[PDB]
């Protein structure tokens, strides 16, 4: 969204259909959502403790 | 022009020349011809000169007798824009449509986007012409600058 | 001029779209006559009205 | 092109080089003979007309294979002056192989974006072009589709 | 392919007569003199006829003007060339009277 002057004023995100089943089932040659492996890959001690 | 026109043109150069009789301002003379006659785009001045160097613009001083023809040549570039031509210009900067232009983007437009201008002039041209809300009545600004 | 525009303003003819049930001007000559008097624009006047 | 300098290091990955401009005027191409012909392993292949036999035509493909197809299924090749144009709506001959090969010649040179008139086609590079860092954003500010690649 | 077929043959570009007049009046203020009434249809007719572009590229609708595929880009190129010309010529005036 932009103002009458044209400068950025806000942004709205809308989502339509998350593949909620992908969270539990994936075929060969594909991943689940990236969040899980990116958290696990750094083994960041503060997150690996939390 | 009349023979009495060239004399009063001459004494503009005679006041601007700080030399007792060998100067006329190669860097500043075209800027003054705006006042004595009509006003060009500086690029057209540079095209009649034939695109000199910036160091030439800062160091060179030219000879007046060759400049008398330049007075007419710089006067020659017709199809200058009229009042309606100018007033429809700043409306594209007007993102409201009511007849005001905010000076925060008006000075920005005049400084950044067209030909170069000496910025202090941009500060002082609109100074005193603003309103309390911080805008300009550009149809007045155009009928100001076309007249005087 | 404002009295005159209130006269012209009744001469604006509107027509329903074949499926949207939305008003669009057929009588654009009366709407641009009105806007010319009130100092609006024919398009944004018609868009605002409809 | 001297104006390409505004994109910095991203410039080679958006528009063809000056050599490709000069090569285009020197390519061997005959508008009446150069045509696309369908193939099995690949949808279309360039081919060269060798003879005319009324309603039946015979031609030799770029791989030296002989083919015979009726004139209803043969499509003239686009001249090299329109190769890799940035907007496929400006193609002179528009058909399935003209778009296929217009995408293929651009994509093989990592020029991944191409317009198609009112809409645009982007082909997945799979390897990065430094075409997404802050410096190009400034080059795209206020520029129109006629100006920027 | 079909979308190109329609873009090349058809009239993909379209403007309301009022927004056309409002935006591109900067292209020829004399074709649409203000201070006097002129219907949206005949005004757009005179302005576009004055542009000297290929007249086979457009046709007029009941409420929108219609252009061939490649015209609208050329009109925006034309308008920004004019806006550059004019903001520099208003600067011609600004410098001229400021120097006065
Ligand atoms: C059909 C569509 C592509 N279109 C146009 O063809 C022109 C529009 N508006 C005009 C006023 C305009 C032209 C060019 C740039 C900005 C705006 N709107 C539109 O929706």
């Amino acid at each position: 969204h932009f103002g009458a002057t044209g400068k950025l004023a806000s942004a709205d995100i809308e989502t339509y259909l998350l593949e909620k089943s992908r969270v539990i089932f994936q075929l060969k040659a594909e991943r689940d959502y990236h969040i899980f492996y990116q958290i696990l890959s750094n083994k960041k001690p503060e997150l690996l403790d939390m | 022009f009349s023979k009495e026109q060239q004399e009063d043109f001459k004494e503009a150069f005679l006041l601007f020349d700080r030399t007792g009789e060998c100067k006329i301002t190669l860097s500043q003379v075209g800027d003054v011809l705006r006042a004595l006659g009509t006003n060009p785009t500086n690029a057209e001045v540079k095209k009649v000169l034939g695109n000199p160097s910036n160091e030439e613009m800062n160091a060179k001083k030219i000879e007046f007798e060759q400049f008398l023809p330049m007075m007419q040549a710089i006067s020659n570039n017709k199809d200058q824009g009229g009042y309606e031509d100018f007033v429809e210009g700043l409306r594209v900067f007007d993102k409201e449509g009511n007849g005001t232009v905010m000076g925060a983007e008006l000075r920005h437009v005049l400084a950044t986007l067209g030909e170069k201008m000496k910025e202090e002039e941009v500060e002082a041209l609109l100074a005193g012409q603003e309103d309390s809300n911080g805008c300009i009545n550009y149809e007045a600004f155009v009928k100001h600058i076309m007249s005087v | 001029k404002l009295t005159g525009a209130i006269m012209h303003f009744g001469n604006m003819k509107f027509k329903l779209k074949q499926r949207e049930e939305q008003a669009e001007p057929d009588g654009t000559e009366e709407a641009d006559k009105s806007a010319y008097l009130m100092g609006l624009n024919s398009a944004d006047l018609l868009k605002g009205l409809c | 092109d001297s104006e390409m300098a505004v994109f910095g290091a991203a410039a080679p990955y958006l528009r063809k080089s000056e050599k490709e401009r000069l090569e285009a005027q020197t390519r061997p191409f005959d508008l009446k003979k150069d045509v696309f012909v369908p193939d099995d392993k690949q949808e279309f292949v360039k081919a060269k007309i060798v003879s005319r036999e009324g309603g039946k035509v015979t031609a030799e493909t770029e791989y030296g294979k002989t083919v015979t197809v009726k004139e209803d299924q043969v499509m003239q090749q686009n001249p090299p002056k329109f190769d890799k144009i940035e907007d496929m709506a400006m193609l002179t001959f528009l058909h399935e192989p003209a778009v296929l090969y217009n995408l293929k010649d651009r994509y093989g040179s990592w020029m991944i974006y191409t317009y198609s008139g009112l809409f645009c086609v982007t082909v997945n590079p799979y390897k990065w072009l430094p075409v997404y860092t802050p410096e190009v954003v400034a080059a795209y500010r206020g520029k129109k589709r006629s100006e920027a690649p | 392919l079909e979308g190109i077929r329609i873009c090349r043959k058809g009239f993909p570009n379209r403007i309301l007569y009022g927004d056309f007049r409002q935006r591109y009046r900067i292209l020829n203020p004399a074709a649409i003199p203000e201070g006097q009434f002129i219907d949206s249809r005949k005004g757009a007719e005179k302005l576009l006829s004055s542009l000297d572009i290929d007249h086979n590229q457009y046709k007029f609708g009941h409420t929108k003007v219609f252009f061939k595929a490649g015209l609208l880009g050329l009109l925006e190129e034309m308008r920004d060339e004019r806006l550059s010309r004019i903001i520099t010529r208003i600067q011609a005036q600004s410098r001229g009277v400021l120097a006065r």
